[PDB]
């Protein structure tokens, strides 16, 4: 029985893995931040609310501008709104109204959505003609698109519910590189900012960090106890904050290779649907199926603040890069402008 | 199987062979990051009505 | 993406003439069309403009309750309904695509135009330079003077730039001043504050020849500049 | 506003009306979800109607029905069951002769699956229109099989009518919240050419009795 | 004194109706799953008896408590139309909810394909045109320190019929025919526990359709017919038939009961409702 040999290697190596960073866990980040001064108690407003979405809104991306928002919807509705005057610039049918994920372009000049029909979809939004035309179907998934990441023009990373990642060449739409080792379904992606590699967290409660040109794993963070439903980098590259169904959001560090900090409450029960940093990255902001953002200091674990005000399970939310306000989408078809 | 068997363990091993810094470090790096962008984050520090874009 | 005029021609002063945009290869659905006609030798004038979906229409302040423009969509053809032309109405009418939304480029482009010989509070562009002789490979900047600050509080300079090379319709360069159109090489570039707004070529070629024109876009008189000539 | 502001805030205006029209034919759309096994009958199903998920169209007396095969997601429904819980009406198709083949026995898999659905979360008010296709093969391996292979605790004739009614009893039971919900079983082999009138009636049922519930008559 | 105690009893009323249906009114405004047509139809019924509540109802309780019309006679003719409109397109939103309601129970096609808000308005629209061609007449001509409604034959045939009688018919015959298609819905060892079960819970069903249908109907009933039947009977009884005052005064303010009713009967009882108010 070789099967035996290799399972007790691999729980060796397990176990060397975790003394290794239970070594390097001298002190958790909550000592160390205790004498940092906290932030009271942040009031942040509606400032906008988009309204024209006519069934839940599952995901929202920030244009790299901070001012265009592309939001996802399940009335097969892809929308680009001007966040500072409300205005709809485009609104994209899709040929398959379950999206479950859209990515804005950095450089703006695309979309991607996907969802149950296992494709990705990219839109090019500035055409000659005055449309928004899907530019190419990036087939070769055989699961949900969970979460869809551009890294460039015509590299875009794609989580999918087949357990695997994948980067693709647009122009050509075959998978440049396939991410595998989740063992449950991939449910989100975070780009790091300097886009070299990203997370991925899947149902298997484990987020894994992909090398994306060499595409293979570097780490595997095991901290959650229910499947990781959102993850985003720290805004230096260096630590990532998951969201997942236990009510729990936990701060992974890259290079520490352990979890820092746990961002739960015992009055929060419902699952993170989304998470995101502020542009110093104090702040964690999660999506929670109780209706209500909550932010936290990600420093302290405190929950400096709630953006209470959706009828419905907070599905996606995002930062603007440049850091002035949170659009929170939800399942009450309304996406909120916070400040 | 036997295959999968053997990636899995070659995988952990090769997660195994990373530099791990003392989570003191990571933990002192990502609290000197939010320090010095704390003027750059409009979220903690509420921007004026004027400098605010969403108003 | 092409916009084909039809009509024109000679018209007795008194009469009337429909001029047809048959737009192709575009959602004309989503543009709101202007007409903007250029006198014989003249620069050029903005006529009127249909939104998408016929919703907002503007005319000329010289031809308004006198012209009437209209929008076939299912046709993709523009209409401009015109009564009782004067002799002042004798110009090539440029039909022009132009949408409007965050980051869009409006006045990206022009039908070629149909001659049209009638028988016998705006703001002002000012382009006080005219007929510069330049050397090709050589920097050249280009003036423009407005009556009025162009810039909006809303941030947006809304002045453009565009290019009669002869025997062509006209050609956006820049949209919202400092704004490089589609298919512009990045030689040219905009530059100004408030009234005073300067188009700086880097190295032109024998391509860049031709007259250039401010507009502005900040009201909905489009008035555009007396063009700046350009001859090697 | 500038001009051009005012232009796009027509142009939001314009994008926002074609998002009502859309919404409200949208609104005329009979949503089912199609649910199964794959070789339980589902495709015949969808051919008497008529990778990712498969979106079935088809109108019946001037209903329009949108049927959404899911069968082909090998992924978790967990995550992505929610994403149909404004659904009319659940088309469940069920396999009668797999009550002795394996994949564990696969009118148990339907069973276990069917419970999940029927019992979900999000399903709560949303009824279930059940099919038992292969109802002939069912007649012919009944004849010679007995059902105790998938029910031990059976105990009945090994007729057709005996067994066919014990299957329908065991897959209604897995049924909770009998209040909020029914279900409607139907008996389809191959060429039935009433499947598609048997979901109308069920959808119409199932359109009138939540009509009833706003009237506080149900 | 008799006329203080009047006075709080009515103003409550009237406070109260004014509450209730400007509540409905606001949840429907303010709550985004309850705009679609039943609700836009409720919350229409709610602002006629809101418009009952302000306009008639204290103009109706000062000439109660005072006993006389202290006001003008153009205003008095002025309220008597005001009244007759708000209180006749009140009875009429009844009867346009149990419309719609007849055809969202027998006609689920067109509750799917042709059930639109704009049928919500051509209800409500139409509930308030009657009660114009209602109320108008007496102004338009079919016609001392106090105040009524013009008494004629022909008119008080006019206005009891067009009024309540017909109204009166319609929801009649459209609740019966919903009664007849809900119970043709409910009609239509371990299994024999299951099926106990399922009989107990159709019964319980039944006696849920009798108890919503009676409170319906039986509110409209005893708050309206009393006073139309009153209305009906002395135009036509010169002296054979004298109305105490009292009893006038009942009957007539059981209708106002009525309006203050319509909120808890339609929206109150609503789950929808219920759970809007709770978020609020
Ligand atoms: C002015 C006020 C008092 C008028 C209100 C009338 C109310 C209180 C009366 C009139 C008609 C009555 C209903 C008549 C019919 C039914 C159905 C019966 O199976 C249970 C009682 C029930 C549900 C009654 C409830 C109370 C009811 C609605
Ligand atoms: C629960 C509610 C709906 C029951 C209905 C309340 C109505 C019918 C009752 C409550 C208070 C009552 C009023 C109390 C005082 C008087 C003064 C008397 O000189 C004339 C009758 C009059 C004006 C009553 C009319 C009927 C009245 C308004
Ligand atoms: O108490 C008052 C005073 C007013 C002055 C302001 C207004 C109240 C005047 C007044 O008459 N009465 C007594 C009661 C009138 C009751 N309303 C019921 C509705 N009506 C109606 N509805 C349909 C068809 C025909 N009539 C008219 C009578």
């Amino acid at each position: 029985s070789e099967l035996d040999q290799l399972r007790q290697e691999a729980e060796q190596l397990k176990n060397q893995i975790r003394d290794a960073r239970k070594a390097c866990a001298d002190a958790t980040l909550s000592q160390i931040t205790n004498n940092i001064d906290p932030v009271g108690r942040i009031q942040m407003r509606t400032r906008r609310t988009l309204r024209g979405h006519l069934a839940k809104i599952y995901a929202m991306h920030w244009g790299t501008d901070s001012r265009l928002l592309v939001s996802a919807s399940q009335d097969g509705k892809l929308i680009i709104w001007d966040s500072y005057t409300t205005n709809k610039v485009h609104a994209i049918p899709l040929r398959s109204s379950w999206v479950m994920t859209c990515a804005y372009a950095p450089s703006g000049n695309y979309v991607a959505c996907g969802g149950l029909d296992n494709i990705c979809s990219i839109y090019n939004l500035k055409t000659r003609e005055g449309n928004v035309r899907v530019s190419r179907e990036l087939a070769g998934h055989t699961g949900y698109l969970s979460c869809c990441r551009f890294l460039d023009d015509n590299q875009i990373v794609t989580s999918s519910g087949d357990t695997t990642c994948a980067l693709w060449d647009i122009e050509t739409g075959q998978q440049t590189t396939t991410f595998t080792g989740h063992t449950g379904d991939v449910m989100s992606l975070s780009l790091a900012p300097d886009t070299r590699l990203f997370v991925s967290g899947a149902c298997d409660a484990s987020a894994k960090l992909w090398d994306v040109r060499e595409g293979m794993c570097r780490q595997t963070f095991t901290g959650h106890e229910s499947d990781i439903n959102a993850i985003c980098f720290f805004p230096n590259g260096n630590a990532f904050a998951t969201g997942s169904d236990d009510a729990t959001c936990r701060l992974f560090d890259l290079r520490a290779d352990q979890e820092l900090m746990t961002y739960s409450h015992d009055n929060i029960i419902c699952g993170i649907t989304s998470v995101s940093f502020s542009k110093s990255g104090r702040l964690l902001l999660a999506g929670y199926d109780d209706f209500n953002c909550n932010v936290w200091d990600a420093l302290k674990a405190d929950r400096a603040g709630v953006l209470a005000g959706h009828d419905n399970r907070v599905s996606c939310l995002g930062v603007t890069d440049d850091g002035m306000a949170v659009a929170t989408g939800s399942w009450d078809s309304f996406l909120k402008i916070w400040n | 199987s036997i295959a999968q068997a053997r990636k899995l363990v070659e995988q952990l091993k090769m997660e195994a062979n990373i530099d791990r810094i003392k989570v003191s470090k990571a933990a002192a790096d990502l609290m000197a990051y939010c320090e010095a962008h704390a003027k750059e984050d409009p979220l903690l520090t509420p921007v004026p009505a004027s400098e605010n874009p969403f108003r | 993406v092409q916009l084909v005029e039809s009509g024109g021609g000679l018209v007795q002063p008194g009469g009337s003439r429909k001029l047809s945009c048959s737009a192709s290869g575009f959602a004309f659905s989503s543009f709101g069309m202007h007409w903007v006609r250029q006198a014989p030798e003249k620069g050029l004038e903005w006529v009127a403009y249909i939104s998408s979906g016929s919703g907002t229409i503007y005319y000329a302040d010289t031809v308004k309750g006198r012209f009437t423009i209209s929008r076939d969509d299912p046709k993709n053809t523009l209409f401009l309904q015109m009564t009782s032309l004067r002799s002042e109405d004798t110009a090539m009418y440029y039909c022009v695509r132009s949408i409007y939304y965050y980051g869009s480029s409006p006045f990206d482009f022009w039908g070629q135009g149909t001659t049209l010989t009638v028988s016998s509070s705006d703001i002002v562009m000012t382009q006080a330079t005219s007929s510069v002789p330049v050397t090709p490979g050589e920097s050249v900047s280009i003036s423009c003077r407005s009556s009025k600050s162009l810039l909006h509080s809303n941030g947006n300079t809304y002045l453009y730039w565009f290019l009669q090379r002869p025997g062509q319709s006209p050609q956006l360069l820049i949209y919202r001043m400092s704004n490089l159109a589609s298919g512009v090489p990045d030689r040219f570039s905009g530059s100004g504050s408030g009234t005073a707004f300067t188009l700086t070529i880097s190295r032109l070629e024998a391509e860049d020849v031709g007259v250039y024109y401010c507009m502005q876009h900040l009201e909905y008189p489009l008035t555009f500049g007396a063009g700046t000539k350009l001859e090697l | 506003l500038s001009a051009e502001d005012k232009a796009a805030v027509e142009r939001s205006k314009m994008i926002d009306r074609n998002l009502r029209e859309d919404g409200e034919k949208a609104a005329k759309e009979v949503k089912l979800l199609l649910l199964g096994a794959g070789e339980s009958g589902k495709n015949t199903i969808v051919k008497q109607m008529k990778t990712g998920i498969v979106e079935t169209h088809f109108t019946f007396k001037d209903l329009y029905f949108k049927m959404f095969d899911v069968g082909a997601q090998r992924s978790e429904r967990k995550k992505w069951i929610h994403c149909f819980e404004g659904v009319t009406a659940i088309i469940f198709c069920v396999a009668l002769s797999d009550y002795d083949l394996v994949l564990m026995n696969r009118m148990h898999a339907s069973m276990k699956l069917f419970d999940s659905i029927c019992n979900n979360k999000w399903f709560t008010e949303t009824s279930i229109i059940l099919f038992l296709n292969k109802k002939d093969l069912f007649e012919e391996k009944i004849k010679r099989s007995p059902l105790t292979i998938c029910y031990p605790e059976y105990t009945g004739s090994n007729t057709y009518e005996e067994a066919a009614a014990y299957i329908q009893c065991q897959f209604e039971d897995l049924n909770r919240r009998k209040d909020t919900k029914e279900i409607y079983t139907h008996f389809t082999c191959s060429t039935d050419t009433k499947n598609v009138q048997f979901v109308f009636d069920a959808v119409t049922d199932v359109i009138i009795k939540n009509n009833l519930k706003e009237c506080g008559l149900y | 004194s008799y006329q203080v105690i009047t006075s709080l009893l009515l103003g409550t009323l009237i406070f109260c109706a004014v509450l209730g249906n400007a509540c409905v009114v606001a949840a429907i405004a303010l709550e985004r799953s309850l705009q679609n047509v039943a609700n836009y139809l409720i919350g229409s019924l709610a602002v006629t008896d809101l418009m009952v509540s302000v306009l008639v109802l204290p103009m109706a309780a000062l000439y109660q408590v005072l006993n006389k019309w202290t006001l003008g006679q153009v205003t008095c003719d002025l309220f008597i139309a005001l009244d007759v409109l708000c209180c006749t397109s009140s009875i009429w939103h009844l009867c346009a909810i149990a419309l719609d309601r007849y055809w969202a129970i027998t006609d689920p096609i067109d509750y799917v394909n042709k059930r639109t808000p704009r049928r919500a308005a051509a209800l409500i629209s139409l509930t308030w045109l009657i009660g114009f061609l209602i109320s108008i007449p007496p102004m338009l001509g079919w016609r001392p320190d106090a105040c009524t409604i013009s008494k004629d034959h022909g008119y008080t045939i006019y206005s009891t019929f067009g009024a309540f009688y017909i109204p009166l018919l319609l929801m009649l015959v459209l609740y019966g025919r919903i009664f007849r298609a809900a119970r043709f819905r409910i009609r239509k060892r371990k299994n024999e526990r299951n099926a106990e079960a399922k009989r107990k819970m159709a019964l319980a069903r039944e006696r849920k359709t009798v108890k919503t249908l009676g409170i319906i109907m039986g509110t409209f009933i005893l708050c309206w017919l009393p006073f139309f039947i009153v209305a009906l009977v002395l135009p036509f009884c010169e002296s054979s038939c004298h109305m105490p005052t009292l009893l006038g005064a009942i009957i007539n303010w059981l209708g106002y009961s009525n309006s203050l009713l319509n909120p808890v009967i339609y929206a109150y009882f609503n789950k929808d409702f219920q759970n809007a108010f709770k978020k609020i």
